[PDB]
RNA sequence: AGGGCACAAGCCCGCCCGACCCGCGCCCCCCGUGCCGGCGCGGGCCGCGAAAGCGGGGCCUACCGAUCCUUCGCCGCCCCG
RNA sequence: GCAUGAAUGGACCAACGAGGAUCCCACUGUCCCGAGCCGCGCCUCCGCGAGCCUCCAGCCUCGGGAACGGGCGAGGGCCGGCCAGCGGGGCAAGAAGACCCUUUUGAGCUUGACUCCAGCCCGGGCCUGUGGGGCGGG
RNA sequence: AAACACAGCGUCGCGAGGGCCGCACCCGGCGCUGGCGCGACGUGAUUUCUGCCCAGUGCCACGACCGUCACCGUGAAGCGA
RNA sequence: CCGCAGAGGCCCCGGGGGCGAAGGCGGCGCGCAGGCCCCGCCGGACCGGCCUCUGGUGCAGAUCUCGGCAGCAGUAGCCGC
RNA sequence: GGCGCGUGGGCCCCUCCUGGUAAGCAGGACGGGCGAGGCGGGACGAUCCGGACGCCGGGCCAGGGUGCGCCGCCGGGGCCC
RNA sequence: UAGCGGCGAGCGACGCGGGAGGAGCCCGCCCCGAAGGCGCGCUGUGGGGCGCACCGCCGCGAGGGGGCCCGAGGGCCCCGCCCGAGAGGGUGCAAGCCCCGUACGGCGGGCGGCGAGUAGCGCUGCUUGAGCGUGCAGCGCGAAGGGAGGCGCGGCCCUUCCAAGGCUAAAUACGCCCCGGGACCGAUAGCGGACCAAGUAGCGCGAGCGAACGGUGAAAAGGACGCCCUGCGGCCGCUCAAAAGACCUGAACCCGGCCGGCCGCCGGCCCGCCGGCCCCGUCUCGAAACACGGACCGAGGAGCCACGCGCCGCGGCGAGCCCGAGGGAGCCCCCGCGGCGGAGCGAGCGCGAGACGCCCCGGGCCCGCCAUGCCCCUGCGGGCG
């Protein structure tokens, strides 16, 4: 709203704030992202590295759908299952009824190893892994599969 | 020191003069009423039979989408020879018909028999024999015929012992030895061939 | 049209203004340009010693 | 041009090519940005010397150049059914 | 001969010229040195009746001051209101200096500036048939 | 006006399937013309004259094809570009 | 924080008004101030205190725009035929 | 620590310097001032001497002065166009 | 967001996903051959595939008196009625009940066969994000199975489609003209144009240019009679609540009469004495300046809005969050995808985080990129450092 805006109580001075001296001007140093390697090569060193230049290979068109990836880390897979069904699988702790998670299912590709599990076997099927889920998830007694 | 990240829009074109590009959306209710009433005239003048046709269940495309149904075209000439039917009978009866289709493998042509039995079990012809109080008792059915409904996915049951069985006990190096078949091959050869240098000159 | 070349008749008043500031507390103790070896000694000493090692167990 | 240097930094003789390879930091100018120049280091391989040692050119302070493009060199990666 | 000169024409020339220049005769208010006169305007009256310009105001000398004041400091003068004249002041009016400089503001013209275009010249092919012959290379 | 024009003087190009010019194209002007003509230039009545220089730039050779200088065509090589 | 125009509410028997609204002129009082209030005369039908919302919202200047109008001034001027 | 404005024509005094015959000339340096600092004095001045400011009553007094204009004075020693 | 770009300034698509809407077909070629639209046409008319299997029109429409006072009440006081109608407009002053309207109705509408100066290629010009070519075109060459798969050439596969012939509703866009509405303007505003005559009067050879001007009162009741006057006119009065008299109100500047004073502002006072005071706005180191603008008065007159980016404050929810388009006949109610966040680094093939901590700073470890040593399975692959 146009009543509690800073410039309404500039009325009764000259030049609203702009100054004396220099004043209120059209385009004092040129229109746009112009003299970025002339008289404003201190500002685009200062905060734009990488800016000029070329770097790397090009694609003339990405597939979009192929480069997707999605991912979840092992310490957020306990999490997929509901609750109920959470305390009842963690206080058997079996092995011929252990739950199986396809993590595809959910909408993901592969497992990474951050963080940690419960102590309970567990099945997980994925279309990859990382070193270290692999690792992590044999020590607590699971098995990792592979899913069309 | 201003530090900002750069604009990525671009500058207006035909502002005074030349061709309108400024689409103003004041209608929006107005538009909304209007296919309404379109929507209910026409559901008039065809009572009592349903505004939509029923069309086939398909999958999206790409591998994003990969394990999720929607709504396609309509029914190949397979789905149409298992449940026996003709393409104009099926239009008859409204069934959508798409002969640009092909059935990519038998589970698409399952479902969409199933499909088309339902939708044959759940349908009811009128004759010109039949006294108009009878036909008022009709009802006109609502928005899509049968939608595609997706489950969400839920958790079951296996034994430790079984799968232990169905993977190798190191499973990343099968894996990192599957992704670089092709670019170990291509060294192997390069450097045969680099030995065949060694024994050619002598 | 020729204009001054060079003052410095101002620059010792705007220096002092909020004082002369000192530097940071923990520039005495970087290792930004420290020998290597005495380094990575120190390093290697520290996670022997039971009762100063950030090894787990 | 100004500093420095005596069983030497000068002159003569002998053998050599550190006038090398990989990677970092600092000083000067200075917004504590770049460029030229210098210095201190960690590794590799070498020269001279009995050895300790010294050596990343001509005792120190000057002698030089971005993006885009081209050309050359080692080892690899991509051409997306 | 700073630095003349031969159709970028040299030299000369009778007649001609609202062309540039020097001198002589005659003539005269051009002048010594001004005087007198005529008509119209001006001036006074009846009728009619505008423009320009205008921070405010409208007397001087010295001082200091954006270095030449109407106003400021110190002194000297001046009732108030009008007319015919006059051209010392009001840095009088008339115009966002045309001279000079600057702006990453122009336009006219020139060329052995740099980047080009019509036009014109030259070669081959298509348009394009039906016969004969010579030479040089396979 | 000492400026322009002017009669006179001189040079240059062209014999028609040509010359010079117009013109987006189709088509036009000189030309109802033909060298005692048409077009392009310089000097500027009469009288008396109009010297030397072809190194520079310009123009011209029904001079010459020495070197260079296009597409096309053709020969060799190549899986093909 | 003062003021201007408009929107949504309140204004204890439902805010003030021909027993006289807005506006104009003159005069007290209140407030540091921007401003506000009351009284008298004129006028002849509308007006707004407080809370929330909104903006084409406050002038001495721009050789400013449009309109009106002064001094100069009963002045210059009303001389061809 | 974050975000952001104005400024990037300066000039004068004290003491210290350079070019120039010199300049109210041009160029530098520590501190202060004017710019952006009211008030009294220096007759008169942006900067000198004092003193740096809400509206008032009373007192004391800096700098500068005390014939009259014009608020405020005497006494003593020496000189004297 | 891939990309294009003196790789500068700038420019810039599509697929997948969610919705609205939804609809399919023909000719030539081949078979018959005048069966045809018969004055035409065999240089081809006509018919066919052959074998297996919502707008307009018309209407009715309720309910108040008494007193006071005004030029007239819709005003003030008291007491009532109607309601599917308390939207509005008119009427001599604020009207549900004085009038018209408003709410509540009715009527009509296996075989045969798939397009040649074509597609493509070379050279040149334009065009695109299309990059050793996105689309088109000129000239030269010119075909049989062919086209495409976002880097060229040659070879071999796979996945998909059939150009060089033609028709087709819906969902979408939009001025004049007609109808409805508005936190819009209110006569120097709003369209140039509110005015019985505007694109008019007027200006220019012409193409063109182009104004100014709203308001008496409830009712014209628009001004009786009388007296002066050579006529022009004047006085007195009349109509009216009022002259409001060519007209609402009627400010400022400027001016005439009568009546009081003698030079502006600030301060003190028994009021003309004393003291103080250069002309503002502006550029400027510096303005009273012989630096510029300003005769005077009125009205108008200049940081708003859209989109993008950064940071700050507040509200809701919180490992999640979200009035997209749209659909349900409810401006405000119900349902409603992407997206962003959640994991980084690396040119890329790709690989991928736990160890400490009120908070902050710093150390220490871990992931990716670069380089190395040792061990070993499935090996230019894995593990440990
Ligand atoms: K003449
Ligand atoms: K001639
Ligand atoms: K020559
Ligand atoms: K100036
Ligand atoms: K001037
Ligand atoms: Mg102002
Ligand atoms: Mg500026
Ligand atoms: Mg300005
Ligand atoms: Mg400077
Ligand atoms: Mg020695
Ligand atoms: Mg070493
Ligand atoms: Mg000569
Ligand atoms: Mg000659
Ligand atoms: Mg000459
Ligand atoms: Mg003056
Ligand atoms: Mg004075
Ligand atoms: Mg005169
Ligand atoms: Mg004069
Ligand atoms: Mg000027
Ligand atoms: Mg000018
Ligand atoms: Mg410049
Ligand atoms: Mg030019
Ligand atoms: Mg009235
Ligand atoms: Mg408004
Ligand atoms: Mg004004
Ligand atoms: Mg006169
Ligand atoms: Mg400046
Ligand atoms: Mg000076
Ligand atoms: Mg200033
Ligand atoms: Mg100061
Ligand atoms: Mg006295
Ligand atoms: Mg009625
Ligand atoms: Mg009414
Ligand atoms: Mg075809
Ligand atoms: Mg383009
Ligand atoms: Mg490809
Ligand atoms: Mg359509
Ligand atoms: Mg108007
Ligand atoms: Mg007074
Ligand atoms: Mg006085
Ligand atoms: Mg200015
Ligand atoms: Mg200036
Ligand atoms: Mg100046
Ligand atoms: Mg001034
Ligand atoms: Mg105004
Ligand atoms: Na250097
Ligand atoms: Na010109
Ligand atoms: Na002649
Ligand atoms: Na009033
Ligand atoms: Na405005
Ligand atoms: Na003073
Ligand atoms: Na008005
Ligand atoms: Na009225
Ligand atoms: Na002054
Ligand atoms: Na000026
Ligand atoms: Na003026
Ligand atoms: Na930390």
């Amino acid at each position: 709203p146009t009543r509690i805006r800073k410039s309404r109580k500039r009325r009764g001075h000259r030049q609203m704030g702009y100054g004396r001296v220099g004043g209120h001007r059209k385009h004092p140093s040129g229109r746009g992202k112009a003299g970025g390697l002339q008289h404003k090569r201190t500002s685009f060193d200062k905060y734009h590295p990488g800016y000029f230049g070329k770097l790397g290979m090009r694609n003339y068109h990405v597939r979009r759908n192929i480069e997707y990836n999605p991912t979840i880390n092992i310490d957020k897979i306990w999490s997929l299952i509901p609750e109920e069904q959470r305390d009842g699988f963690l206080q058997r702790k079996s092995t011929t009824e252990a739950p199986v998670v396809d993590v595809t299912r959910f909408g993901f590709f592969k497992v990474l190893g951050r963080g940690s599990l419960p102590q309970c076997p567990i099945i997980i099927k994925a279309r990859y892994f990382s070193s270290d889920a692999e690792k992590k998830l044999r020590e607590v007694g699971g098995v990792p599969l592979l899913v069309p | 020191g201003r530090n900002v990240a750069f604009s990525n829009m671009r500058r207006y074109k035909c502002t005074n003069k030349g061709p309108n590009l400024i689409k103003n959306w004041f209608n929006q209710p107005a538009r909304k009423i209007r296919r309404r009433q379109t929507r209910l005239q026409k559901a008039k003048a065809i009572f009592p039979c349903p505004l939509q046709k029923l069309r086939p269940s398909v999958t999206r495309c790409s591998q994003k989408f990969n394990l999720t149904q929607r709504i396609g075209r309509g029914f190949t000439l397979r789905e149409l020879q298992g449940v026996g039917l003709s393409a104009g009978k099926a239009r008859q009866i409204g069934i959508a018909v798409d002969p640009r289709r092909k059935n990519k493998s038998e589970e698409s042509v399952a479902r969409n028999v199933a499909r088309l039995k339902e939708y044959l079990s759940k349908v009811t012809i009128f004759s010109k024999q039949a006294k108009p109080e009878e036909i008022q008792q009709a009802i006109q059915h609502q928005g899509v015929v049968m939608p595609v409904v997706n489950p969400k996915p839920v958790i079951t049951t296996g034994s430790i012992a079984e799968a232990k069985k169905e993977v190798p006990e190191n499973l990343f190096m099968y894996l990192r030895n599957a992704r670089t078949a092709r670019n170990r091959a291509r060294l192997a050869k390069r450097d045969a061939e680099r030995e065949a240098a060694a024994k050619t000159k002598g | 049209a020729k204009l001054k070349n060079h003052t410095s008749k101002n620059q010792n008043r705007k220096d002092h203004r909020n004082g002369i500031k000192k530097p940071k507390k923990s520039a005495y103790t970087s290792h930004k340009g420290m020998c290597p070896k005495y380094l990575r000694n120190l390093r290697r000493s520290r996670a022997n010693d039971p009762r100063q090692s950030l090894r787990p167990n």
